[PDB]
């Protein structure tokens, strides 16, 4: 039972590392995002 | 392998979501370098 859990295991953990990759990819994106947005209120809402 | 087959759907869904930022990044620079262009219809490189 161990050797089928472990790749299970193997499997699913491998997953989860793919999935944190990505998101660390994509709030970096989001960062930049935001920190465009905050230009933006600053250089186009609040003055010209 | 298709017991693995949503590792292969997450890569061919990443890269297609890649090349699609690659695609709307090249119509917003070409839109950015189009962007108020007008030209006379009298304009004629070779002589101009």
């Amino acid at each position: 039972a161990q050797v089928q859990i472990d790749r299970l295991i193997n499997g699913r953990l491998t997953a989860l590392n793919a999935y944190v990759s990505q998101q660390l990819s994509d709030i970096s994106l989001v960062k930049f995002g935001a920190a465009l947005a905050m230009e933006k209120v600053n250089e186009c809402v609040k003055s010209q | 392998l298709s017991e693995y087959g949503t590792f292969c759907d997450n890569i061919n869904s990443i890269l297609d979501e890649v090349n699609g930022l690659l695609d709307t990044t090249q119509l917003h620079v070409a839109d950015t370098l189009m962007q108020g262009v007008t030209l006379s219809s009298n304009l004629n490189t070779n002589l101009h």
